[PDB]
């Protein structure tokens, strides 16, 4: 076996090198250091880290909203610590459980949840402001940036379009390990099963299809590792047998293969588009669909399946029954 | 027609099984003992979808549903019109399955490349033999694997799902979502990455291995290296079922209860309840 | 931490759809074995003489009953309700007739319930019935009852940590999660939906396309409500010791007809039977019953599913009393 | 009414749909497939054609060539015209199309098969401050081994055969990435050194096993033409000659495994 694509056998050493930036050299921080045990498997150096106002501002944003979310969890224990760290995962920031419409609810019913929801999002813009700069400060394309921008719009959508689409607050994802997964069950259920939402489909299909795209790139370029695969600039400027192997496996395989830029854009694409085609799907759930399930029967697509245990009326509709 | 640098690879041998006897091409696609017995089982698969099919109420695509026989026939072979399409159906599968990731390590030893890829193809064949065969078979029946139905797996999906009242909560499926997740989200920025590298626009220079290390350093203040982001990549993908296996066969043959409710090894420690 | 195998599993579904019951025996076994001491029915004694509405002085609901069958119903309520402290729970040992002691006045309402629910519920409890046991197993405070907020532990015989008690306020999300089979949701479905008619269960459009006029602002139930509803649907089935695919394929989970189960429309008028109890026979209790039994709002103790099904699909197993004590139901028009 | 429902029975939803699985296709089939076209593109022909009039599809099925430029100067365009001239040391095995190719020689030496390496450019693979990336430690004086891994200098070199073929003299280190990347050994009986990619070795306390290759094949890897650089196109040479010997070590490798 080739050794060296599960562990690196004898690790090197030398100077740490920096790239000049076209501004920020002088607020990168910290002193690099080296874990033996970590240059296994990854480069050794840890650190530094670049300082700069987006990085800070993204910080102060996200440490505001975790404040914000945090003491409504600890109101939610009666401030009792020992409680608050047995019941964390069951704890959360709710949106208004009343229906208010798109009215700023109060602090005790929803406020606290915007507000969270908007330093949140000041936050994270902040990141993305800090993802694009450090891209044009190095001579990068913005390709990360723009990949970014993806997922945050999705969670634009889950958090604040939809609600504001069928015009309700109640409607957006509560802060909380166990609450904000309480509510893709709600949610699932109000909209009529989202296994019936062809965009959760679409969705799913290119999460899934990140999954063997990530194995089957990262498995190939690890078996042509002994022709420098790895070495992935210069196999896209100067193509090397590493990547005439990589294309003729692929080609002798399946028929049709791809180049070692260009598979990279397949990667990018699908995991875009994971976020793309969620947030369509979201886009259109309430305020155009009510009901995925009765939409796909509507539309011929449903399957339908025979009584196992016998058929059983609405007993709501049924002579004398009550309300 | 070959690509402009693929004759002088198109020579014999690495076969497995066979030889000489299947070592070609068919156009672009090396055929090889296991192509053969691939192709055996796709034709002998597609037939019996096709034949179950009309039997059935349907030729929507999506309505489509090839089902397993009721939990009554345990492990036994069940009428063809009340599960045994299905069996058929999941013999071929496997057997069509196996034999694409042999032929996938024939190909790989004509090149002379690692085999990482069909060892990597061995999870979601692992995987499906999860959910087909090795639960059913804990549970004594094949009634327990999911139909053969674009729509209807999904409906499998979502009954076995609430079978365990919030199948979110189950330990297994937690670790399965997080590394779907995080690969996803690790595709993107690889990709994004050497695309960045590749393409700075505007007729600027392309950058090196030294600019692609300086952008995550600067980001997230480590970057993990060209050749170690692919074991990553694989070791990340991979889990997501490595993980997701143990909490698929744990529901049922070790947790009869709902999910949430296996959290009390936590929550219920007299120390704080 | 885990359960070892076998596991009995059950089929509720067509073939290939993952619906049915999943248990545990060694569980199921404690269960029967609990609900196995349901006492036998008492001899059967011969009709004959007067009716105890000649005999005896103060007989409401059961003056048709001759003396022998009448006393066969009390050593049998005893036997139901309380056994530990027997007759004189309810009575004054040197008058029979009198109703100073306040079981004596509530058994008599009980008695009327237990009568409704055998006669006018018989979609919920067919023939198999209930009795006092069904609820009280053998002490005058049933085991699991309901308050206007949640209380730990579910049963109350056991003994309160400090925390479960409804006073530690640092207590109550784990008050809540408990009744919702441990899940986070954030909604006592007791109160909301349990307690009576205010509420409605559905929460799903019935339509593909959302209708105009019911869909925008404030003319939508808050997402709240489909939350509400999961949490209801949580704590019936922890109450009967099953989960969703024993009533529903959640293909469809608004879906009658071939998309649910008979257990289904059972379970409907099991929700119209309960709040009926609670209505209009246990709530009102409370200026009856003693300030040291009602909750911190002044509210009798009152019934949810797992008052009678306690884990199980159905109460003790399917067990009946009914045509040993007709006296509790069905009782003949006029 | 219902919102998203439109005229002829048709709603918004649906009409996304279709949309969609448009955006999808179109992205799919016209760039991305394309995109995987920069190589190895237009296809060669077993008989004749080709000049004499290209089809149609070998135009539709390229993107727009695409300018590389490079950091050290100089550019780099494709797709472009890149066929292949060595004559290669290869025989018909059968008539029709698809039948295997043979070695008509060594094909390690001849370099065909999983032994075959491509014309990468003559150049030395550079660092960001334009010095040669991959160089041996006697050069890169400022790299060393991390404490805790083995250093290879002065152990022999055991081949599939289990003799020793010669004696590690140096490592190779990428200054780039800090990464070792081959080993530099002497030859036993021939008066060269030779290297090897670590992906080739298996590195013990006592010995490096090499498997790829037996003791006597050490005498015909690549030579450098200079003693401390290497170029792109020796690099894809000396690793390509490594991983022939998996094929064609011996007779019986390139033969049904079981
Ligand atoms: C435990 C959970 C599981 C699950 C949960 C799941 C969900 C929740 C969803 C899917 C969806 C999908 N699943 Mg399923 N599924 C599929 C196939 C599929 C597709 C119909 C679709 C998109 C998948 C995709 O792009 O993957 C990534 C792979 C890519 C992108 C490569 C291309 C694959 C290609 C689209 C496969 C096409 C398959 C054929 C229609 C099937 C017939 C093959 C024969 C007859 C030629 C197969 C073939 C299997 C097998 C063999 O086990 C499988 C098992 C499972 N699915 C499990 C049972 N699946 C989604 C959907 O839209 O369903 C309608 C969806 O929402
Ligand atoms: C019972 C309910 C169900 C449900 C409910 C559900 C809902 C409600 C939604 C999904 C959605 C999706 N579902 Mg589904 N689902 C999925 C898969 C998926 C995804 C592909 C997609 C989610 C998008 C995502 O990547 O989120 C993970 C990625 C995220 C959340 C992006 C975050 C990026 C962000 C920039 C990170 C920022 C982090 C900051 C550091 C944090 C700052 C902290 C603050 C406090 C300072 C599978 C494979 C299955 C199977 C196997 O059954 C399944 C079943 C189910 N889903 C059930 C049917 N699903 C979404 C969708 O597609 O709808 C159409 C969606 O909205
Ligand atoms: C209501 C029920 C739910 C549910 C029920 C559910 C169950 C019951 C199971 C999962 C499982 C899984 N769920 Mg969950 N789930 C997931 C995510 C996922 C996956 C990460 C994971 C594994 C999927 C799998 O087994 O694929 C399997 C795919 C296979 C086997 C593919 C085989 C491919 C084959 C080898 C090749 C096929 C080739 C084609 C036939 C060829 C076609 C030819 C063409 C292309 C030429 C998310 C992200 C969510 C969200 C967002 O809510 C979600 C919600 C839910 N899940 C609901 C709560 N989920 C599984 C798990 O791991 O649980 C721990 C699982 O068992
Ligand atoms: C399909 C594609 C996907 C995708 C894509 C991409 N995803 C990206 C990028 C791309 C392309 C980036 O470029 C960007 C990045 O940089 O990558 C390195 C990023 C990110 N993906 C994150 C997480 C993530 N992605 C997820 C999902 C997907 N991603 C999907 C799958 C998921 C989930 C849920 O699945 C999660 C959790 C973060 C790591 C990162 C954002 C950090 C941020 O925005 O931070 C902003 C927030 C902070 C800086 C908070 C700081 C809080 C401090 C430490 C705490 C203070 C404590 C104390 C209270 C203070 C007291 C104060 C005192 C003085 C009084
Ligand atoms: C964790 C790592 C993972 C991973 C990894 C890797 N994945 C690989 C490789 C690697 C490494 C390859 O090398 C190999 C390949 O070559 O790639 C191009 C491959 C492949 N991944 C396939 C599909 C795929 N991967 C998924 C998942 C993951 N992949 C996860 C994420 C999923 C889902 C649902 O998630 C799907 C659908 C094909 C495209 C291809 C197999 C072709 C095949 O086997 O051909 C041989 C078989 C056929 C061409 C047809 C067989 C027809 C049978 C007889 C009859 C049908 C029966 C069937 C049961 C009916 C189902 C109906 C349905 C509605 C329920
Ligand atoms: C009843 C009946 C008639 C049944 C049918 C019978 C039948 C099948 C007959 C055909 C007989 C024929 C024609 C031939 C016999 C020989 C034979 C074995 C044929 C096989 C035919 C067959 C079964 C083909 C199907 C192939 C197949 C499974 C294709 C799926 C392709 C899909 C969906 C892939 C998903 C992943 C994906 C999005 C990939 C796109 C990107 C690519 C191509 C990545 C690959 C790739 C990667 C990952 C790199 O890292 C890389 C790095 C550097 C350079 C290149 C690459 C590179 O190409
Ligand atoms: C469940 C639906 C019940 C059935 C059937 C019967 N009873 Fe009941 N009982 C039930 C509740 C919810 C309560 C209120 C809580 C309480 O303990 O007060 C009661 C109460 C009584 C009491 C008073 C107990 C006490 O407070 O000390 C008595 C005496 C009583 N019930 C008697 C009784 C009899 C005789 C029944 C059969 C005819 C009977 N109950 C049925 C719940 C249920
Ligand atoms: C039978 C004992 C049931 C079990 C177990 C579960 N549910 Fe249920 N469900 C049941 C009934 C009788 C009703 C309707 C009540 C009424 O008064 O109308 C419901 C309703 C739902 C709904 C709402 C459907 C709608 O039309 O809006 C949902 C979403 C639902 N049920 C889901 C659900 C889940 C997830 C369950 C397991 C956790 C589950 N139900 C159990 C009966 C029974
Ligand atoms: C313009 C107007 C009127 C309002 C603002 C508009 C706006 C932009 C609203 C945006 C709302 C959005 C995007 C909401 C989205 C919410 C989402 C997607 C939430 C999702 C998931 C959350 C999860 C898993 C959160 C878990 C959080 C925790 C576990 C936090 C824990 C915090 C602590 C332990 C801190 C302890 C500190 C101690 C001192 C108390
Ligand atoms: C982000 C898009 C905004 C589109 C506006 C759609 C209006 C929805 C109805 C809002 C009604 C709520 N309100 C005002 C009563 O509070
Ligand atoms: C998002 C802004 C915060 C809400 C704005 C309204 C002010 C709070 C008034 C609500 C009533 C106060 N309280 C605590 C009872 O909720
Ligand atoms: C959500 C965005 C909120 C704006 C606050 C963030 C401020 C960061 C701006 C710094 C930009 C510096 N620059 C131009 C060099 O990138
Ligand atoms: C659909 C696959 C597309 C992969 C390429 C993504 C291109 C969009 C990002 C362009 C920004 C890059 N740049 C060089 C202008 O900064
Ligand atoms: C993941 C859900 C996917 C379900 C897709 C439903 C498609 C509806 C659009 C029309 C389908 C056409 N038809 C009649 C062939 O079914
Ligand atoms: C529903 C998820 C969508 C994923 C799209 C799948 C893309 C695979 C396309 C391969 C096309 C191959 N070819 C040679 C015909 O162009
Ligand atoms: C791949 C493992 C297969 C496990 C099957 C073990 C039990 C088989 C029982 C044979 C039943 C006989 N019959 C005729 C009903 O099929
Ligand atoms: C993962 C390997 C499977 C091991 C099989 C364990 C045996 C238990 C099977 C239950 C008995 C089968 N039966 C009779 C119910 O059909």
């Amino acid at each position: 076996a080739d050794y060296q694509t599960i562990y690196t056998q004898i690790q090197a050493r030398g100077p740490h090198i920096t790239v000049s930036g076209e501004w920020g050299d002088n607020d990168r921080i910290g002193k690099p250091f080296y874990s033996y045990w970590l240059g296994k498997i990854g480069d050794a150096q840890i650190g530094p880290i670049y300082l700069g106002a987006s990085g800070i501002a993204a910080f102060a944003f996200g440490a505001t909203a975790i404040l914000i979310i945090g003491f409504n969890m600890l109101a939610e224990v009666h401030f009792d610590p020992l409680q608050f760290f047995r019941q964390f995962f069951w704890l959360g920031l709710y949106p208004p459980k009343a229906q208010y419409g798109m009215g700023i609810p109060p602090l005790h019913d929803g406020g606290w949840w915007l507000m969270a929801g908007l330093f949140m999002t000041l936050s994270l813009g902040s990141w993305w402001i800090r993802v694009y700069s450090r891209a044009r400060a190095l001579g990068l394309g913005t390709h990360i940036a723009w990949n970014f921008a993806a997922a945050i719009f999705f969670v634009l959508c889950i958090g604040c379009i939809h609600p504001a689409l069928v015009g309700s607050w109640s409607e957006g994802v509560p802060f909380g390990i166990w609450p904000h997964i309480d509510w893709l069950t709600a949610f699932s259920i109000r909209y009529g099963n989202f296994y019936y939402c062809p965009w959760h489909g679409f969705s799913i299909g290119f999460a899934y299809g990140c999954g063997l795209l990530f194995a089957a790139h990262g498995a190939t370029i690890l078996a042509v590792a002994r022709f420098g695969g790895d070495r992935e600039i210069e196999q896209i400027t100067d193509r090397g047998t590493a990547v005439e192997r990589a294309a003729l496996f692929w080609r002798w395989t399946i028929g049709f293969n791809a180049t070692i830029e260009s598979v990279h854009r397949w990667g990018w694409f699908f995991s875009l588009m994971v976020m793309v085609s969620a947030s369509v799907g979201i886009l259109l759930t309430g305020t155009f669909v009510d009901n995925w399930y009765l939409w796909c029967v509507k539309h011929g697509a449903a399957p339908d399946y025979p009584a196992y245990l016998p058929a059983t009326p609405d007993p709501a509709s049924l002579p004398g029954a009550p309300k | 027609a070959l690509l402009s640098f693929e004759r002088k690879y198109r020579v014999r041998g690495g076969t497995l099984i066979g030889g000489d006897l299947f070592d070609f091409w068919v156009g672009p696609y090396f055929v090889g003992f296991f192509g053969v017995s691939a192709i055996f089982f796709i034709f002998l698969g597609v037939s019996l979808i096709g034949y179950a099919a009309s039997q059935g109420p349907t030729w929507d695509p999506f309505a489509i549903s090839i089902n397993p026989p009721d939990l009554k026939y345990g492990l036994g072979a069940a009428p063809l019109l009340e599960g045994g399409f299905w069996q058929a159906i999941t013999v071929c599968a496997l057997g069509a399955f196996i034999s694409w990731m042999l032929r996938e390590v024939e190909i790989s030893r004509k090149l002379g490349i690692g085999w990482h890829v069909p060892l990597a193809f061995c999870v979601p064949i692992f995987m499906f033999c999860v959910l087909q065969v090795f639960r059913p078979l804990l549970l004594g029946s094949w009634g327990h694997a999911f139909p053969y139905g674009i729509l209807s797996h999904l409906d499998w999906v979502n009954n076995f799902g609430y079978q365990y009242l919030n199948w979110h909560y189950n330990p297994g499926h937690m670790s399965s979502v997080s590394f779907l997740f995080v690969n996803a989200m690790a595709l993107g920025l690889h990709g994004g990455l050497i695309l960045s590298v590749a393409n700075p626009g505007d007729g600027d220079k392309v950058k090196t291995a030294e600019h692609e290390n300086q952008y995550f350093r600067d980001v997230v203040g480590y970057s993990i290296g060209a050749l170690s982001i692919h074991r990553l990549g694989l070791f990340l993908a991979s889990n997501i079922f490595l993980t997701g296996a143990f909490g698929t066969i744990a529901s049922g043959p070790f947790w009869t209860r709902g999910w949430p409710e296996w959290w009390g090894w936590w929550l219920d420690i007299p120390f704080w309840s | 931490c885990f359960e070892p195998p076998p596991a009995t599993t059950t089929q509720t579904g067509f073939r290939g759809l993952s619906m049915g019951e999943v248990l545990h025996p060694a569980t199921v076994k404690a269960k029967k074995e609990r609900d196995a001491q349901y006492p036998p029915a008492l001899p059967a004694v011969k009709a004959e003489g007067p009716p105890v509405s000649q005999v005896y002085k103060n007989v409401k609901v059961l003056g048709n009953l001759t003396e022998a069958e009448f006393l066969r119903t009390m050593t049998a309520m005893t036997e139901w309700v309380s056994p530990e402290e027997g007759c004189t729970y309810c009575h004054d040992e040197n008058n029979l007739a009198s109703e100073a002691k306040y079981p004596y006045v509530v058994a008599r309402r009980m008695l009327e319930m237990t009568r409704a629910i055998n006669t006018n519920w018989t979609q919920h409890v067919a023939q198999t019935g209930v009795t006092c046991y069904t609820c009280h197993r053998g002490t005058p405070l049933p085991p699991y009852v309901r308050y206007l907020e949640p209380t730990l532990p579910l049963n109350n015989r056991e003994t309160p940590t400090h925390v479960e008690r409804v006073e530690t306020r640092s207590g109550y999300v784990v008050r809540l999660a408990k009744y919702t089979a441990y899940s986070a949701l954030n909604y006592d479905p007791f109160t909301m939906f349990l307690a009576n008619d205010k509420r409605q269960v559905r929460v799903v459009p019935q339509t593909a396309l959302p209708l105009v006029g019911v869909s925008r602002g404030k003319e939508r139930r808050p997402l709240s409500d489909a939350y509400a509803t999961f949490a209801l649907m949580m704590s019936i089935s922890d109450s009967l010791g099953t989960n969703c695919t024993f009533c529903h394929n959640a293909q469809s989970f608004e879906t009658w007809g071939k998309k649910s189960t008979p257990q289904r429309a059972i379970a409907w008028w099991g929700i119209r039977m309960v709040r009926d109890m609670n209505m209009n026979y246990l709530a009102p209790l409370n200026t009856v019953l003693p300030a040291s039994r009602l909750g911190r709002q002044g509210e009798a103790p009152q019934a949810d599913c797992r008052t009678c099904h306690q884990g199980v699909t159905k109460p003790l197993f399917g067990a009946s009393r009914l045509q040993d004590y007709p006296e509790l139901g069905p009782i003949k028009a006029a | 009414m219902y919102h998203g429902a439109l005229a002829q029975h048709l709603d918004i939803a649906q009409l996304v749909w279709y949309a969609q699985w448009l955006v999808i296709w179109t992205v799919v089939l016209l760039y991305l497939r394309r995109e995987d076209r920069r190589e190895g593109y237009p296809l060669v022909e077993p008989l004749g054609l080709v000049k004499l009039a290209p089809e149609d599809g070998q135009v539709y099925e390229l993107p727009y060539p695409k300018t590389f430029v490079l950091p050290h100067g100089g550019t780099v365009t494709v797709p472009r015209r890149r066929p292949e001239t060595r004559e290669l040391k290869l025989a018909q095995t059968d008539g029709f199309e698809g039948a295997p190719l043979q070695p008509t020689g060594n094909p390690l030496v001849d370099a065909v098969g999983p032994a075959s390496y491509a014309e990468r450019a003559e150049v030395v693979d550079a660092t960001v401050d334009g010095k040669a990336k991959i160089v041996p430690l006697r050069v890169a004086t400022d790299f060393s081994i991390a404490e805790g891994d083995v250093d290879p200098r002065g152990l022999p070199v055991v081949a599939a055969d289990g003799v020793e073929a010669g004696t590690v003299t140096d490592l190779w280190v990428d200054r780039s990435e800090h990464y070792f990347r081959y080993l530099e050994l002497s030859v036993a009986g021939s008066a060269r050194t030779a290297l090897i990619p670590l992906g080739f070795c298996d590195v013990k306390k006592d010995k490096i096993v090499v498997t790829s290759i037996l003791s006597d094949q050490f005498a015909n890897v690549p030579r450098l033409q200079s003693r401390d650089q290497i170029t792109l196109r020796e690099e894809d040479k000396v690793s390509a000659y490594y991983a022939g010997g998996l094929l064609y070590a011996t007779p019986e490798r390139a033969e049904a495994l079981l």
